């Protein structure tokens, strides 16, 4: 038995890792299907299981020596991907937790540390005209970037007035290049409602941001990519209609 | 929305056009929770 | 066989949220057991990996020889009820005789807790909160003088007719709650239940409330959850002739039976707008004070 | 149950009684749209003729299933099959059947 | 056994029907004689039974292709008819429920739907001078039409500010020409008093009004009559005096 | 035509899940609907009018 | 209880009918999920249930007084329709039975009889150059017409050398205008394999063809449409991959 | 509760096919019970609705006064085994000395049951069939003469090396079955098992075997299921010098242990091609004979 060697099998997907930290269970609470006492919709939901509950590789950013960090908004990342997104479009109501496996590996002569974090209801603010006298709002491509994700305007402030200096409150996991090469976060369905639109509302936001900068000598590898992988758990859909998008 | 699945079909001596009446109510799992004033007040301007 | 096995065993529809941790009672602060020296190989508390995502499990008993301490320090002061049962400023309603602001002794205020940083930041520590409320209404003149006037506060829930006049027909209040106070009387105080359609209020709605295309027009409605938009608040003079005094009404909110859920980092930038986390981009400030060098105090 | 005023025509305050009924006729085509309305009970305006609609007007919040019953008032010789669709929140007016 | 074939025998009267809807029991409550605990008058009432408890055919309107609908006010309809009205005149106090059998039949190539409704305390208002600035009141022939009944001024508004759009609250029954050819309503004595004058006060009002217009091709029958029939149930009279009328 | 409301339940019109409904019906009672003080009269006593 | 009045509720769909014939159960055998002894694929299949198991209205042909009859090939009819077709595209293996509800209604003064039939493995042949000396093959639009379906070249021969004179062998149901106005066929998964491609192979073919011609006098309705409705039962999908089409 | 109810009750994964009907034994034809006159209202057997889709349930005992008949007529002759255990012509292989056809005493025949209408139509009555087979090989000269030649029949399953010569290296037959017969010897006969990857052979494949686009090129592969394409059949001379006699080999197939499944209407048009239901379009014939008038014989 060991702590750093792990394997994650969901549906027909499988992730292996030999240099990891222990798995974080979000808020000390495993993802679950919705009870008959929490639910309110009378429709009999579809629980497609294997077809949608599986790992998805959606993006791969290049961690350069001077990067501000990126973020993704869930579950807008999958809405056009796979047979999960198909159910999320034909339906009004959706419910699921995720199994995020951020991954980034380098040599032993590289250094740097990422900060993987899952911040629920990550509302994004705008630079108010530089001076503070403009009630502007972010475009659709900033609040719902989707596949490619979005680069932070400023990383210190989390583009919302809140400090990254205390982001390790909500479920997080560091990727420190000298110890681990991947992070794994399991979150349950975090919402005040038993179901939600999945298109309009975004349950949380994945914040992949470096705090200690990537550095390396004149070695033989300067291209160090971070890759994002996720997998819906206990997925439920209700309120069937026509195919609707963004 | 209301669509024609097939057609409104009539013999020789009967109307080509008919009417449908829609009645509406709530099911038995229906409840109400917070008391507001009527959306429209029926008075302009003083009574009597 | 019958039926198929991958349905019999299948954990699809498992209702209860599997708890990784249960709550223990902590009336007093944790006591400290006695400790002695330890020179061993393998037992190493101090060494830990922050990468994991967990906080330091290393206890002080294993980092230094400690005495016995029967800690009886109470943790009651640090509870959600005893932290939020503090009435704070949440609104200021102005009724001047003649100005740019409302000049007819009728003001309407769409109920927004924010717009006052101190009560806001304290509340913005959590993402979801569920609570009953105790509202207090302080009325006076802009100098603080007490005058013989008779106000009417009226709660106008979403969809109810909003007053468009000082003597509007909506002031009959046949259903929606309203309060009749004199300024001579002490502040009016009212208890309010949790009335969101959701299980909790949200200080953050990471999304849009409407469907369709979100062009640069309907882009200001981002972050607008109607579940904690509990309607508007209206004041009267009362009519029918205009008042004789300039009036100011201050609304104070006290929370009771509080239940917050998921924690949030704490604002370090000046609030600029209501229900909107915008910030001055060129005036980005550090979260705290700063010094000249890391090797000096 | 009470009359759902799906037909909305104030013209000309004399033909007001037409507001209580659908026109349905021998369409010489396939799957033509007959009528359409919002399922929102407290919203304007077809539900505003119903007793449920006005009683809902005295309450800000509601919950539960609703029933809309359609009675055909043609001749006994008249027949016909029609689809009646409920499209949950999200999605636009169904362009075709 | 069947639901649409019915027969109504009261006293020496008998109504048959083969194309009906089920019988409506008013407010889910069968008509009854007045208890000794509800009553207040000390007089020993007359309960003439058979002689007055029987069907009366009082009117027959012609349902034309463009009719606004009619109404009758109970129990002013019988006051000059039969031996029921005789008791209602010689007495001060009266008590009874009714068994209304509205009837109207056409071919299978006719179409249209009536709305039979029993609206208690149907107070009638006037067009206030067209503009609204006149507190006029209806004549006797409008509030107490009696035998022939009265044609609605406006049918949408029920000549009282109330909408016909929600008349199906109080005990009603449709006469849809493609399914039924008669309606039947059984009401109990609906009043806040155990007895009333029967001349001055009118317990309720029968509203026969078409919503889906009568229509027919150039067939061999354009004269389609609606006929009103009613029958007092559990009739009681007290406070005997001389014969008094309207 | 009968004069009755639709007896058709949602369980027989669509495949439904289980819902333990605990929504209270207290707010919709005659006492809690009419225990709301409303304006019913305005009496004027002017100096001269 | 009655035989001709029926109601079919599947998922969030519901079909009513008052003038029908009894329901045909295909080959006297109700549709079922695949056993662990018949199956061979080791993948854990998705059984999306409600979302895909529901009625679909896909076409409406106009029955003219001189029509040869039409056909559809299953399950190519749904491949681009709904969230059923989505699963059928992202997957390699598919399994389901159907509940076909062909419907066509006219007056009592119309006449004619349709023949609804479900012919498994309905392979289509071509007119061999008119003379018989050409081994031509049908286009894709003829063997896999999909939504709109295909009109028969010749109806006597079933475009395959086989006679329609004996089509009532395989599960059928007549739509005779003077008695019924709809047909209903429930078929199970009819194949020699536990699963199949659903894109390449077509389990069966629906043959809607009139034998006794539609006829009517100069009445007020000459447009008599036949409408096809179907609903997958016990749907299973396995072998997940990317979205693939025709 | 736990878990959710709509999963507990849910019939998802029900394995056994619900049988609407079970099979009863019928060794003899059905016996006929005695019948008498019946003049009643309500009991009406003769009246039926063909619309339903069912066959007439009306028995002869209720349509005419009948006697008693102890029917002992056997139904054995009408079984799938005793109907298909009839050897029929399924192939004719020609080995002429010099012609357009195969001139080197080696012919290859991709095994196709069709191409001979009588055996085809009988078989085409069902869509799916599963059976073991008994093949017989009759060899002679085009005149029917028996000559002292030595043939070699070889079964070449899918993927096995096909002979490209009269003296090919594939004739070593180290694995795949082959038979060595003289024409002097009586017909060679071989029993063959059911060897499809599917549970049954298909006489009809309503689809394509390949994916992708199906343009007018790959349109001839429509209706091609490789599951009942059991390979090729090869004959030798044997080598090494060319034969001295013209040869003809006829293949006969007998079915045993037969199990057909779903029934099919019966061909009424001339077969034109193998594995392809094409027909002459201008020469469309009625299924049977025709007469001059419906009121004459
Ligand atoms: C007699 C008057 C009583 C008024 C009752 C008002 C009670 C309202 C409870 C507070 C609801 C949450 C406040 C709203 C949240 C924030 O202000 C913004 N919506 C943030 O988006
Ligand atoms: C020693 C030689 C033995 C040869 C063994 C051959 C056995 C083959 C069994 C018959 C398989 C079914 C026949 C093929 C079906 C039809 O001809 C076409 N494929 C129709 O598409």
């Amino acid at each position: 038995y060991s702590d750093r060697v792990a394997q994650l099998t969901i549906g027909n997907s499988t992730i292996t890792t030999q240099e990891a930290a222990n798995i974080i269970v979000g808020y000390g609470e495993w993802p679950s299907y919705c009870s008959d006492s929490d639910a309110t919709a009378v429709d009999k939901p579809t629980r497609p299981d294997v077809s949608v509950n599986r790992f998805y590789t959606l993006d791969t950013k290049l961690w350069e020596k001077s990067s501000k960090g990126w973020y993704w908004k869930f579950p807008d990342v999958l809405t056009e991907t796979g047979v999960f997104g198909q159910n999320a479009q034909f339906h009004y109501l959706y419910r699921s937790g995720f199994c995020i496996h951020v991954q980034c590996n380098a040599s032993k002569f590289h250094q740097g540390a990422l900060l993987v974090a899952v911040l629920p209801e990550y509302v994004i603010g705008t630079v108010a005209g530089g001076t503070g006298t403009e009630d502007s709002h972010p475009p659709y491509k900033q609040t719902q970037p989707g596949a490619d994700g979005f680069e932070l305007q400023h990383p210190y402030v989390l583009d919302a007035g809140i400090p990254i200096s205390q982001l390790t409150v909500c479920p997080h996991q560091w990727i420190n290049l000298r110890t681990n090469n991947c992070a794994t976060i399991i979150v349950p369905y975090i919402n005040a409602l038993p179901f939600d639109s999945a298109l309009n509302h975004c349950n949380f936001g994945l914040l992949v941001v470096p705090i200690s900068p990537l550095d390396y000598d004149q070695g033989a590898t300067p291209v160090i990519p971070i890759t994002i992988t996720l997998a819906p758990m206990c997925s439920e859909f209700a309120g069937l209609r026509q195919a609707v998008t963004q | 929305s209301i669509w024609y699945q097939t057609n409104y079909v009539v013999p020789i001596g009967a109307p080509n056009t008919a009417y449908i009446i829609a009645l509406a109510a709530a099911q038995k799992n229906f409840t109400m929770q917070l008391c507001k004033d009527a959306s429209d007040i029926l008075q302009t301007g003083t009574i009597q | 066989g019958d039926r198929v096995a991958d349905v019999i065993e299948s954990s699809i529809g498992d209702s209860v949220s599997r708890a990784l941790t249960h709550a223990l009672p902590a009336p007093t602060g944790q006591n400290t057991q006695v400790s002695s020296h330890r020179l061993d190989t393998g037992k190493v508390p101090a060494l830990q990996a922050a990468e994991i995502g967990a906080s330091s499990n290393a206890s002080d008993e294993s980092m230094i020889e400690t005495r016995c301490v029967l800690n009886s320090h109470s943790t009651a002061e640090t509870t959600l009820d005893s932290f939020f049962s503090r009435a704070g400023l949440v609104g200021e309603i102005d009724l001047p005789l003649e100005g740019t602001t409302n000049p007819n002794g009728y003001a309407n205020w769409d109920i927004d807790i924010t717009g006052y940083a101190q009560m806001r930041r304290k509340v913005e520590l959590f993402t979801y909160m569920r609570f009953d409320a105790e509202f207090t209404f302080v009325a006076c003149t802009p100098t603080g003088e007490v005058v013989p006037q008779l106000l009417q506060y009226m709660f106008v829930p979403p969809g109810a007719p909003k007053p468009d006049s000082r003597e509007s027909l909506a002031w009959q209040t046949a259903t929606n709650p309203s309060v009749f106070v004199k300024l001579s009387d002490p502040p009016a105080q009212v208890s309010v239940p949790f009335m969101s359609p959701a299980s909790a209020y949200q200080w953050f709605y990471d999304g849009y409330p409407t469907f369709g295309e979100h062009k640069q027009e309907k882009d200001l409605e981002y972050g607008a959850c109607p579940n904690n938009m509990m309607g508007t608040f209206s004041v009267r003079t009362v009519g029918t002739s205009k008042s004789k005094y300039p009036l100011v009404v201050r609304i104070y909110m006290r929370m009771k039976h509080v239940r917050a859920w998921i924690p949030r980092p704490m604002r370090n930038q000046n609030y600029l707008f209501k229900a909107n986390p915008n910030y001055a981009g060129n005036s980005i400030k550090p979260t705290g004070a700063s010094r000249t060098a890391i090797t000096t105090l | 149950e009470t009359i759902l005023e799906v037909n909305n025509v104030p013209t000309n305050a004399t033909s007001l009684m037409e507001r209580l009924r659908f026109p349905v006729s021998a369409q010489a085509g396939k799957g033509e749209l007959c009528a359409v309305f919002r399922a929102d009970p407290g919203r304007s305006g077809p539900w505003q003729s119903t007793l449920l609609g006005q009683l809902c007007g005295y309450y800000t919040q509601w919950s539960g299933s609703l029933e809309v019953t359609f009675m055909f008032t043609g001749s006994f010789m008249a027949t016909g099959k029609m689809l009646i669709a409920y499209t949950p929140p999200g999605g636009p007016l169904p362009k075709d059947r």
